């Protein structure tokens, strides 16, 4: 529920979560890309590879 | 003080109170 004359909104640490297309009026949100560490489970390298 | 079989979570009533008593884009 944004004010019609207003433009966009943000959140903590400048994590802006709103845009608006100048030609077509609509409201949208973002969510940052999925990411994470990749671990490796291995037995003893001499036992198996 | 023992677990309650009826509840889906296999806890005790004291454990239930303990869990309930103590309690997002970062
Ligand atoms: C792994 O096996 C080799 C034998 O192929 C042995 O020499 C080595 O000490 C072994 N390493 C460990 C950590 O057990």
């Amino acid at each position: 529920k944004f004010l019609p004359f207003q433009q966009f909104g943000r959140d903590i640490a400048d994590t802006t979560d709103a845009v608006r297309d100048p030609q077509t009026l609509e409201i949208l949100d973002i969510t940052p890309c999925s990411f994470g560490g990749v671990s490796v489970i291995t037995p003893g390298t001499n036992t198996s590879n | 003080i023992l677990p309650d079989p009826s509840k889906p979570s296999k806890r005790s009533p004291i454990e239930d109170l303990l869990f309930n008593k103590v309690t997002c884009a970062q």
